[PDB]
């Protein structure tokens, strides 16, 4: 918080950018704290945050454009365009948070207007008692109605934290909208770490 | 005009569109290579704009430039290249650590105006400072009318 935040008052001062790179690029988990920066109260450490957890987590996809984008209402978006060097060889993507489940369905359609090559996350405080079977069925219900993935532009992918971290990814493209192998794992790291590679064998993490 | 100054000097769009101008004036006498760098390289920057990790690439430009220059081509392909890339110098030595760099140093500039002058009026009455100011300024008036 001490970086994420004293950054903010005038970005720019030629320390804190090092340190926000620290953050991306040091050995310790942050991902327990990064969730907490839905807004905070600056409503700047949002684009920030979004940076460095993006940046931390796609660690091997190649990052080459990112941008901050703003709502005149609670939706910082921010979205990325990289590329996959080995593995599957232009695909683009972009993260945004909500507040306790609704408020994502209620401005659905309006995060969207920024083949299916685009990538969602999509972040939701809702600090307190995990429920899983609970949480998986409310998502569940959202992709198995609402199919602006496929009809808007295409995305492949759509990936829910649950604030640690409590990741749920659902696939509404081919298969049902569920992932049994990446539960509580963000599948950006799929590529970090080889699990294609256990296409013989049934896995509980 | 203070405000507006200020609004200015902190909007991350304004060292390329420094950069646009002084790039277009000259198209020709370039060299392809540097040209098609830059552009390359200010569009990247174009495309971080609203970022906190976004800052202006003056030190890649000047990498590209300076690698043509270690190729330095002899006899009329080397002045050329020198000569016509000075303002694109000009702008990158301004914003060498950002514009939160270059803004603090238009407004320390003008600080040092008010004591380029006021300085010279410290120590005794008007008449005594016009002296010493004439007497140091022997071969132009101008100077000293317009302190």
């Amino acid at each position: 918080e001490s970086i994420f935040l004293s950054a903010i008052d005038m970005y720019g001062h030629q320390f804190c950018i090092e340190n926000l790179q620290k953050l991306i690029l040091s050995e310790t988990s942050i991902f327990d704290v990064l969730p907490n920066f839905f807004y905070h109260s600056n409503q700047v450490v949002r684009m920030a945050a979004l940076e460095v957890y993006v940046r931390r987590a796609y660690i091997a996809y190649e990052l080459n454009s990112v941008q901050h984008r703003q709502l005149k209402d609670n939706t910082c978006v921010v979205e990325f365009q990289f590329m996959l060097p080995t593995s599957h060889p232009q695909r683009m993507g972009g993260m945004v948070s909500f507040r306790t489940f609704e408020d994502f369905v209620r401005i659905f359609d309006e995060v969207m207007g920024c083949e299916p090559i685009h990538i969602l996350n999509v972040a939701i405080k809702t600090d307190c008692d995990i429920e899983d079977d609970r949480l998986a069925a409310m998502f569940r219900e959202f992709t198995q109605q609402n199919k602006a993935t496929l009809v808007d532009h295409g995305i492949r992918r759509l990936t829910f934290l649950v604030a640690f971290p409590k990741f749920f990814t659902f696939r509404a493209r081919d298969k049902f909208e569920e992932d049994r192998i990446y539960r509580h794992l963000e599948p950006a790291l799929a590529f970090q770490l080889e699990l294609n590679r256990m296409r013989n064998f049934d896995l509980t993490a | 005009w203070v405000e507006r100054l200020m609004k200015t000097l902190r909007d991350p769009s304004l060292p390329l569109l420094e950069l646009q101008d002084i790039m277009t004036s000259v198209s020709g006498r370039i060299p392809p290579n540097v040209e098609k760098s830059i552009k390359k390289e200010m569009a990247q920057y174009a495309s971080n704009i609203t970022s906190v990790l976004c800052q202006f690439p003056s030190q890649q430009i000047a990498n590209i430039l300076d690698s043509h220059a270690a190729t330095l081509n002899r006899k009329s392909e080397r002045e050329v290249f020198f000569m016509n890339t000075q303002s694109i110098v000009q702008l990158v030595q301004r914003y060498r650590s950002g514009i939160r760099g270059h803004m603090k140093a238009v407004v320390m500039d003008l600080l040092r105006q008010y004591l380029r002058v006021e300085t010279q009026f410290q120590n005794g009455h008007y008449d005594k400072c016009v002296f010493a100011l004439r007497e140091e300024n022997k071969s132009d008036m101008n100077t000293v009318l317009n302190y």
